[PDB]
């Protein structure tokens, strides 16, 4: 856990 | 969409139909295989539903009989059309019989009310409905002995190991914002996410320290309709009380 956040564009 | 009062009367009267009326009988068979590992998971909560029942005074029945109100089953009830016409689930449904999974069953007892030394300073409550309403406390004693002109941090996140949970959703940051506590019980909104924090309906400016008052909505996720976190905050003015009391 504690990923990368899914940016918007 | 039911009004607080509606959504009462709703419960009440559950409540009552529990306590006096229902006969509850849990579905043994499963339509997948599962390892003794998972089985003895879904034991474990079928289990825990019985106990929830109980504490609302229903009757649970080891037989499907002629007086069952409710099955409640681990099987998918969207396919039970493809059922043989011997199951259980395939003659209480054709009978007009109360058939929920055990999500439907968790949810319902949760309904129905079954599932330190420092003071309240705010109280989050989720509108949106991912989350229960939990309170913002700290130590009228340590927050005094504070000269900072910050007393104390709250960091909400999808980080599991913040001050409070956002839940685990991609879009959201380990650290999406946080909750500061000004000098004389005022709070302050700070956005330190990737994607975006909106208070009251306006995108708030990252690493911008914006007043918070009473009611306010914090609203995160917005872009994709099934990503948004509603928060709103219930500021409680007694904690500026016991505050201006241990001067």
């Amino acid at each position: 856990d504690g990923e990368s956040t899914d940016e918007d564009d | 969409h039911m009004t607080p009062k509606e959504l009462l009367e709703w419960q009440t009267n559950w409540k009552k139909i529990m306590k006096r009326d229902s006969r509850i009988y849990f579905d043994i068979t499963d339509d997948v295989e599962m390892n003794t590992y998972n089985k003895s998971k879904m034991d474990k909560r079928r289990d825990l539903l019985k106990r929830g029942f109980l504490t609302l005074g229903a009757q649970i029945t080891q037989f499907f009989d002629t007086t069952v109100t409710i099955v409640i089953t681990r099987r998918s009830v969207e396919n039970i059309y493809l059922l043989k016409d011997t199951d259980i689930l395939s003659r209480a449904k054709k009978n007009y019989m109360k058939v929920w999974s055990y999500e439907k069953a968790a949810r319902f007892l949760k309904n129905l009310d079954v599932d330190i030394g420092e003071n309240i300073v705010c109280r989050v409550i989720c509108t949106t409905g991912q989350i229960p309403i939990r309170d913002l406390s700290a130590d009228i004693s340590q927050v005094l002995k504070e000269k900072r002109s910050i007393k104390k941090v709250w960091t909400f996140g999808r980080n599991p190991a913040c001050d409070y949970h956002l839940g685990n959703i991609s879009r959201l940051s380990n650290k999406h914002f946080q909750i500061l506590l000004g000098e004389d019980g005022n709070l302050l909104l700070n956005d330190i996410s990737t994607n975006g924090t909106w208070l009251n309906g306006q995108k708030v400016e990252k690493n911008s320290n914006q007043l918070l008052s009473q009611g306010d909505e914090i609203t995160v996720g917005v872009g994709v309709e099934s990503d948004i976190l509603s928060l709103v905050i219930f500021i409680n003015d007694k904690f500026k009380q016991c505050l201006e009391q241990n001067k």
